[PDB]
């Protein structure tokens, strides 16, 4: 028997060890092969009541390959480096998010 | 303009047109059908058409006041279904004019009100309706719907996890609360009250709502997820569910759940009218739905039901787990699934969809796998209900060794893996195990989960296939 | 205090209470089960008693923070069903603490919720309930019931008649009210709005309300007799419902109809309520019965939907005519008539009286025999039902060849004749030709019904023996 | 006291006035008449009086019973308008006493009641309105006003900024949230609803509000100015806006927008005074104005439905931008700006202004200028309308290359140095476009949209000067 | 997935359809349209619909994050009415998704908003209007109606 | 494509570059033109929400000169120096504030 502990967590893909970029780039990739439009966005916090995070650029809708994606999420890094980044995937058909993954928390 | 004639005739002269093509417009029912023997089966069809609209036993002379050929249901096909003497699936189109606009009661009363007790009628089953783009236009549908509920509790990307807190019956408000909280902090995005729950001597409802809301909110703080749990309003009148879907909104819950069958579809449309006017998610249990549609031979099929929920409201719903303890077939399910989730679902005998539903941008409703499911069977609900469902591990959480919250985080970290898997392309249905298990090597919640459920199995016959 | 064991075990260990007699309090229930093939008959009653009262698929670490044994359901007893290889009648106790007070629904979700779709189960057929009377006491029961609805429509010794306006669908709200109005001033006590009449684009409800309105007005003044018709309050939401019934109210309308089943027990507990605070009298049409109750081997017997609706409330119920259109048997309807009628039943295994059934002045339900009779069914109806009765002929009134106010004649004059010749001392059972022809030959109506309608009878198997 | 003649008789004998003043109480219009041809001039204007006040085509004997001189209305002038065979300025004065007191719609049914389609009449345009202070005096006006609503923004020194989400009708109720957000960060004042998004499957509108009060929230916690969006409460019954006003209320919103056209003045009035109970500010979207006001010879012109949108209530009134996408004249602006926003406004032919309008104090409206306009609008737009004025940019902020915020700051930085170089003594009709240069120098958004925007440009054939 | 091209473009690329037939659920609306000189007729029909339904001046960028051809409006014929230079009859069809159920109010806010004063528009005249069955159930219609009257 | 950054604004003349003496004596030369009474008003924040500053002084109802509306800046700058000061301008015709920029953050 162990006690869980308390720790914060970040929605989709939060209970998962540590994200290396490799599964960073396999998550996107998905969201390519789906059709979704990739996003990144960023906030200094991340209170689930919290319904809007803070759009990096714009939505990569010509995108057709990880690296690019890979190169907004690294620009919002250095960018904002005590922010917390996360990945996200507009699905335009029935228009919900269909992918959402953190990527950087606050440095 | 005919005259009267006083005296019984049979059904099939006035209600079965096997050369009717149906409207756009028409409600059209497909009925498994076995008469009595010396019947025929066109006259048994016409008794069911007729008496399902407009026809009594002996001839009327209201009729002749009347334009009864706008009216008169019909029979417009029947087909010997295989490998049976005496079941036909009948097909039976109704005229729009015949249905209260925007009331569910009154199209089931209308369809399965008298016609399954026909005398001359051995068994009858209702499969499959098609509701015409015109009357589900009517309805308000789902309170929110999938898509604005994943944007009100903002989660994306994954199916939803859940729990029912067990025992069903029995623990006091505030040990139920801690059960709830335990369960919430562990990684489960909702609880849920037993369906059995609603005010009992041992818990009065009141009490259960203040500390569920208050663990809701201590597990919120904590995890910095949204957290929810289906608080049953079910009551024994429509004022005491009303107050308690107030009680709920004043509690600041974002869902509240209802029985729509024990409870009632006017209740259910009410209580769902009543949530989208108050931003309320509506979770709908189908309790009392196996007295309905076990059997193959006779009641109703679970997707008019959920056709019908659907129409009369509600964001999530129940649709067995099909590897669960509760019967449910996997193609049937993929079909009543599609049917509850899709605006467009095309005809597909094989899956038991009967007719070409369109929805018309009504929204589709939540899948909820609910019994009788550990981590084990994870990777094929992932693979089954993909990401807009919602998984419930009653036992599968609070019957860990460690607690609540460490089921609760097994669960979370299965699911997970699973989603991660399947989105890396690996094979869902083939490497499920293989996923499990690799996760179990990272996580000891799972791993004990794992190995305390790994040969527990529910395979039966499948009653309704 | 014992510790907790984590796993699945067996449900006969904690369930199966073999020598444990029910005490008073406790709700009795009896099952017709029919388990897979080698799955042991007293694991599958245990497994009903579990999933029905508290019992979950692996053993919960929550049940320890209670007390188990004082909210379980424990099957007490199963006996095998004569000529059945693997059909066993399952007796199950469960705690009068498991139930709302006062909650039909509840009840209904705790007793048939999701038992019925056990993957260990292959049939289950709720066939009676044993309520007790601590039970009962938490319900308003009939709004009025039998003897307060005799005294507040003035009539006594004899059945009441009644009439279903046809054709079902399709008349004009004024040709409706014409109609109703020849019906009444014919002799028919009460007319009745067709289960399928709610509001519809062809017969808007107000305007169907109103004009029933001004013919009950005209023919109780022509008649000079208490006329009424069952106006159906049955509606989309609890509030149309409400409003339906307000304005039944308003028009000065003695009795309202509702479909307990497909409007579902919350609206119909409502209803009962708003009827008993508003001096309404409560008609209740059983649509969609023979969806749960026509099979023998699985479903809800219609005797426990009738002991539900008589808690939840209604003044009148439909029980079936046994000799009409409509499928239902002779010992069965007797037995549950009595049980909606009576205060005290007792136990009666040969007409379905499972257990000892106590009101404790529960006030009774009227009995409706309505589909498929004509004048030539009315002494055995008197013989069946007896004066606390309402009789409805739909076709057997409109369809007579003179028209609506003949044709009630002709069954007020079959119905007076057959309670006279019931008085005298006659053999209703074996003279009702005799006393029908006598009357014909005073009654031209009557003689042109039974000259119409002679040779019109409606057998086939019973299923539900 | 005269006899009673019955028959017809010329309207100009006892309609048409020329000799008589107008009484200061008196409500004067100005009509464009075009009669058919061989139709006296001023039998055209006695009838547009008669059938406008009293005026019946026989005479009734029912005149005699009242003082008919004391309600009828007088042409007391015709003028042949320049350049025109067949077309005149008839001036019209109704008494005071014709009207309701408060009432918009009355008003409007007396004057453009059914005079428009007079067989003898060839074209009607309502040119002007001199509605006297007395009847000023008995309605709301706007529920705030200019400068009311600047103290509650806590606004001052420069016109707002505002955008339209685009597209009009498709988005989420969460996306369309999320453009909110970045718009309102980026610099804009506010955001509204385009006037055909009330409430649609795609986007209900409890969502929407819900979604924009949250961004609403967020970026006013970021930006650190009074943020606001728009949101249509414009529904199909007065209950329904009604319930969405009490929840823009609910969620602490400081504005609603309503179509006083398409949802009528009726429920526009109802809503004024709800907003002016509630503290709520009301803008006012002209949508179907150009149905009726866009042809210079048939219509009624936008300055008379301006005052009497004034008198209605509104703080926001659409003026059009005079060089955007929508037809709008500069002097015929001017003129109907200057009534709308200032107190006393003088007679003025070459603006429109055919009557010297006072307010007593009725508070001003603010002029929105919407529609086709961008950056290097900017500058004429100041010069045009000044501070007590909404520029709105729904392409020309969501159109910018860089996202909504970066769009939204570049027409703040433009709005911001034009009220600068303004401020300081520049001429911005002619050096708007050095200022825009010089912004673009130092703002790298700001370049990227005049870039974008350069050579678009609307101009077209003035069709109402 | 197209990527975002910023700028102003013709309406009629992408609100035009000539060859697109009337669902049964659309709206369909017959305008009498009489455009500017050198206004393309087609270009005016497809800035009625444009405009009507979902179309702005520019390009949006949110426009993408959406199902466009699902809402947008489509003039699907235009045909010159008989004894007029410049005057035709276009027939507009809208998704049955872009109106709010049971609210006429919507439906002419949608139709006849802002389209008249268009200024590439000389004059517009909303002739008839084709209401699908699915929507005419969306209203209560008439309180009671001539045969209740 | 630049993603907007994150700043907190003042209100009028806020989004333009910071504000140089000669600019701020302009502004107040056109409120002295106008007819508007010009007055300092200082406040420890800057929310949005603040309906009221704190007066400094009394309003230049006096004044005839841009020099002695920088006078009292000046001094409020002096004895406020970790206050948002800002400059009004009264419209006393139609009773409404007419111009409003902040000259002084906390420093
Ligand atoms: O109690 C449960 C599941 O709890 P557990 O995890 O202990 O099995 C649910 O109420 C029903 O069983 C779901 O099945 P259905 O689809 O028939 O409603
Ligand atoms: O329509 C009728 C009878 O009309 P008719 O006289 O024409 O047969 C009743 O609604 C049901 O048939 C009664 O049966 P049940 O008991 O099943 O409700
Ligand atoms: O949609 C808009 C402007 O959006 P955009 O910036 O894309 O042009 C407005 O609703 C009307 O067009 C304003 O004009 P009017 O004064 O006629 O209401
Ligand atoms: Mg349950
Ligand atoms: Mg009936
Ligand atoms: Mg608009």
């Amino acid at each position: 028997m162990k006690t869980l502990p308390k720790e914060r967590r970040y929605e989709t893909l939060s209970y998962l060890p540590p994200l290396t970029d490799q599964q960073i780039e396999k998550q996107i990739n998905y969201c390519l092969q789906m059709g979704y439009i990739p996003a990144v966005e960023f906030n200094e916090t991340s209170e689930p009541e919290a319904y809007y995070w803070t759009m990096w650029k714009l939505p990569l809708f010509g995108a057709n390959n990880t690296r690019a994606v890979l190169d907004e999420i690294q620009a919002c890094r250095s960018e904002y480096g005590n922010c917390f980044i996360r990945v996200v995937g507009f699905d335009n058909v029935k228009q919900c998010q269909a992918v959402s993954f953190i990527v950087h928390k606050p440095g | 303009g005919a005259g009267y004639d006083a005296g019984v005739q049979d059904y099939r002269l006035t209600y079965y047109a096997p050369d009717y093509t149906p409207r756009d417009t028409d409600i059209l029912a497909a009925f498994r059908m076995t008469p009595q023997p010396g019947v025929p089966p066109e006259e048994c069809a016409a008794a069911v058409a007729a008496e399902s609209s407009t026809g009594t036993w002996t001839t009327v002379w209201t009729d002749l006041l009347t334009d009864m050929d706008r009216y008169r249901g019909r029979c417009y096909d029947i087909e010997p279904v295989p490998g049976e003497d005496n079941q036909y699936i009948a097909y039976v189109a109704y005229p729009l004019d015949l249905f209260e606009e925007g009331s569910v009661t009154n199209l089931l009363t209308s369809l399965v009100g008298n016609v399954f007790g026909f005398k001359a009628l051995r068994a009858l089953r209702l499969e499959d309706l098609r509701i015409p783009v015109a009357y589900v236009k009517t309805f308000q549908g789902p309170p929110h719907g999938i898509q604005v509920e994943r944007d009100r509790i903002n989660k994306y990307g994954r199916p939803l996890l859940g729990c029912t807190i067990k025992p069903k019956l029995g623990l006091s408000a505030k040990n139920y609360g801690r059960a709830v909280y335990e369960c919430l902090r562990g990684g489960l995005d909702f609880t849920k009250d037993d369906e059995n729950i609603n005010s009992q001597p041992f818990q009065r409802w009141r009490d259960r709502f203040l500390f569920v809301a208050d663990a809701i909110h201590k597990s919120q703080a904590e995890t910095g997820e949204i957290k929810g749990h289906y608080l049953n309003v079910t009551a024994a009148t429509c004022e005491e569910m009303m107050k308690r879907a107030a009680y709920a909104k004043e509690l600041e819950m974002p869902i509240v759940m209802h029985d729509f069958l024990t409870g009632g579809f006017t209740a259910n449309t009410t209580l769902a009218h009543w949530c989208r006017d108050n931003g309320i998610l509506l979770h709908i249990h189908r309790a009392m739905h196996a007295v309905i549609d076990r059997q193959k031979n006779h009641g109703i099929h679970f997707r008019v039901l959920a056709k019908c929920l659907r129409m009369s409201g509600g964001d999530h719903i129940h649709t067995g787990t099909v590897v669960g303890k509760l019967e449910g077939d996997r193609a049937g399910t993929l079909g009543f699934v599609d049917l509850l989730r899709e605006n467009y679902i095309e005809q597909d005998k094989s899956r038991g969809v009967y007719f070409t539903q369109d929805w018309a941008s009504m929204p589709g409703v939540m899948a909820v796998a609910s019994g009788g499911i550990h981590v084990w069977h994870m990777p094929a609900l992932v693979e089954i209900f993909g990401d807009d469902s919602v998984l419930q591990f009653g036992g599968g959480t609070l019957g860990h060794p460690w607690g609540n919250a460490p089921g609760a985080t097994a669960n979370r970290v299965a699911l997970e893996a699973c989603v991660q898997a399947r989105n890396e392309g690996r094979n869902l249905a083939r490497e499920g195990g293989d996923i499990i298990r690799e996760a179990c090597k990272w996580s000891p919640e799972l791993a004990a989960a794992c190995e305390l459920w790994k040969e527990i199995k529910f395979e039966f016959d499948t009653v309704d296939t």
